[PDB]
């Protein structure tokens, strides 16, 4: 005997401050791979609709959430890594994809979760000015770990000889700039990419689109949704003091039991609504049909 | 018997390979053709 | 006959040393 | 000196409520009763004894625990980096007042990893002087300056009542700092007060940290006949370091919702027994735990 | 140098991983060098 939920409570964060996404893709100068930037987007609504309007991305892949669900979802911390690479390196930015040269510069965590974005920078980064200010490390005595950037530039002791300051045969300079060309072939155009690390750890969600905050209701099991927590149970205040940190709770069966609301700082107690079991006590149908 | 039942519950808190352990946090992340494989993992595990 | 259930003196010394929330979790998970 | 870790090394791995469950977590913890390194920065009270000053470089494994006995906010900050030179970045922290001003910029003061809190004559009292020991160019990437203004020294010679406990674990270009506060009583060692360490701050730093450092605040009253830094007889704070180990703890939450007790899974074979039985009630009989 | 000489547009293998290609060995190796269309570079794949 399963009681279906009545309505669909939704409770997303309060404000509707647009997230500064126009200065992520559409920006002037993108630092090279040997030193990329960290863009911490914090406590804002991010309407991905314009990120569906602004649709000029050549390659778009993510390994965590799906873009179908990116709209009706939330995140707690977001970080973006904007830079530029070769035309043949746009396929190298993928978790576990061992780069012939793309591990020295930028590696992706195999545990990644978030959508990477790439689009052709031929009209902005390939000009007559040579644009040799785009650089990338070519070799190093060790391969980097995913979210670490070796912005250092030292001499390389190739051939096992101390080439202290001098660049000679097998003493090369690692930070070799990009051999870009204004309006070169397809394989060699400068590609402008940007990743997004959606930290989906269960913490108070900040960066997500707006959805209709419906008023709380007690003792009525409803198809609620707290930042993706699509639970369908009754609601009540919880006696036990929740944590001043994250808004989510757990139990032995990893099915949330008590939460705290995004907007109001009131404690909630979740419980799947009345569940029992029918048992059709029947005499033989050859004798009746009443059960 | 009580301990058998008590160890049957704690199998709901097992990833079994999937990127979560609860079926509301797989359909709130992935899409049908891509969440179906995760749920296939979880369901063959829980059925086992 | 003192008890409502017609147990005995020695049956009572038994129904106390076994004793047979968690049951709510099991009830909710089916 | 060397001491034993009684009730230290536990931190909520991922903050969820976890009401009164015996969860078994696997992260970087600090084994119990291990060799924790005492560092008594006492003021040398004799003419013969050595000047006790503790700011030595400490190798940084994939984890490092911290604990600072305190009575008047003597010890302030920390410093990291691969080699602490122009080649590698070096994070830092400062605690000049209730405000928590920090940086990431590499400022080379290898000779002077100190800090100056000298007796100001103007309205004579315990006053702060030199919260700047930086002697290099920044060329840095991250920044954070928290400014809740409340300016405290409260110099004293009583028992070390306060102690702050820290965890600096970094993995995949992320820096995580857990922290909890507790009023201790004993002066000579770590009292038997159990608690776990809430997280406060996460900062992406993308640097291969391999070293560690500390910041101490050394200057005294001007009535001292001589150099207040070469001669100082009021500093007594001590700090403890424990290199975190890859463990598998079993955290016993309580009714209210905080980690009350825990047990290692390599400390004693009886602790491995409790780790296998999944409880703290191990009745008579032979158990088989591992190989 | 096969990591130095990095100008390859498409690079796929179905056995070992390039991460482990360095610290590994082989007993017999054979190479089949040729040229194809631009739209046939995706046709060189097992079962395709």
């Amino acid at each position: 005997f399963r009681v279906q939920p009545t309505e669909s409570i939704v409770r997303f964060p309060n404000i509707t401050n647009l997230c500064p996404f126009g200065e992520v893709f559409n920006a002037t100068r993108f630092a090279s791979v040997y030193a990329w930037n960290r863009k911490r987007i914090s406590n804002c609504v991010a309407d991905y609709s314009v990120l569906y309007n602004s649709a000029s991305f050549s390659t778009f892949k993510c390994y965590g959430v799906s873009p179908t669900k990116l709209n009706d979802l939330c995140f707690t911390n977001v970080y973006a890594d904007s830079f530029v690479i070769r035309g043949d390196e746009v396929r190298q930015i993928a978790p576990g994809q061992t780069g012939k040269i793309a591990d020295y510069n930028y590696k992706l965590p195999d545990d990644f979760t978030g959508c990477v974005i790439a689009w052709n920078s031929n009209n902005l980064d390939s000009k007559v000015g040579g644009n040799y200010n785009y650089l990338y490390r070519l070799f190093r005595k060790s391969n980097l770990k995913p979210f670490e950037r070796d912005i250092s530039t030292e001499i390389y002791q190739a051939g096992s000889t101390p080439c202290n300051g001098v660049e000679g045969f097998n003493c090369y300079f690692p930070l070799q700039s990009y051999g870009f060309q204004p309006t070169n072939g397809v394989g060699y155009q400068p590609y402008r990419v940007v990743v997004l690390s959606f930290e989906l750890l269960h913490a108070p969600a900040t960066v997500c689109g707006p959805k209709k905050s419906t008023n709380l209701v007690k003792n009525k099991c409803v198809n609620f949704n707290f930042n993706g927590l699509t639970g369908t149970g009754v609601l009540t205040e919880s006696n036990k003091k929740f944590l001043p940190f994250q808004q989510f709770g757990r139990d032995i069966a990893d099915t949330t039991d008590a939460v705290r609301d995004p907007q109001t700082l009131e404690i909630l107690d979740i419980t799947p609504c009345s569940f029992g079991g029918v048992s059709v006590i029947t005499p033989g149908t050859n004798t009746s049909n009443q059960v | 018997n009580a301990q058998a039942l008590n160890t049957l519950v704690k199998q709901l808190s097992s990833n079994f390979g999937a990127i979560s352990s609860v079926l509301n946090d797989i359909l709130s992340r992935l899409d049908p053709p891509e969440a179906e494989v995760q749920i296939d993992r979880l369901i063959t595990g829980r059925l086992q | 006959p003192s008890k409502p259930s017609k147990r005995s003196f020695i049956e009572d010394l038994l129904f106390n040393k076994v004793t047979l929330d968690l049951i709510c979790a099991q009830k909710f998970n089916g | 000196a060397y001491t034993n870790s009684f009730t230290r090394g536990v931190y909520y791995p991922d903050k969820v409520f976890r009401s009164s469950v015996l969860h078994s977590t696997q992260d970087l913890f600090l084994p119990f009763f291990s060799n924790v390194t005492w560092f008594h920065a006492i003021h040398v009270s004799g003419t013969n004894g050595t000047k006790r000053f503790d700011n030595p470089v400490l190798p940084f494994n994939d984890g490092v625990y911290f604990a600072s006995t305190e009575k008047s906010n003597i010890i302030r900050g920390w410093i990291f980096g691969t080699t602490l030179d122009s080649k590698t970045q070096s994070l830092l922290i400062v605690n000049n007042a209730t405000n928590v001003v920090i940086k990431v910029c590499e400022f080379q003061f290898c000779n002077d990893p100190f800090l100056g809190v000298y007796y100001h004559k103007n309205n004579k009292s315990w006053m702060e002087s030199e919260f700047r020991v930086y002697s290099s160019a920044n060329n840095c990437t991250f920044e954070y300056v928290s400014q809740p203004f409340l300016m405290d020294l409260e110099g004293k010679q009583g028992n070390f009542k306060n102690l702050r406990e820290f965890v600096f674990k970094n993995i995949d270009g992320y820096f995580k700092i857990y922290s909890k506060h507790t009023p201790i009583n004993l002066v000579r060692d770590l009292p038997q007060g159990f608690s776990a360490l809430e997280p406060l701050v996460d900062l992406p730093i993308g640097i291969n940290i391999t070293r560690f450092q500390t910041l101490l605040a050394l200057h005294r009253s001007y009535l001292t006949p001589g150099d207040s830094s070469s001669g100082w007889t009021a500093g007594a704070a001590a700090y403890y370091v424990g290199y975190l180990q890859p463990r598998t703890f079993l955290l016993k939450y309580n009714e209210n919702g905080t980690i009350t007790d825990a047990v290692d899974c390599a400390l004693d074979p009886l602790s491995e027994t409790k780790c296998t039985l999944k409880s703290f009630t191990v009745e008579k009989g032979i158990y088989q735990t591992s190989n």
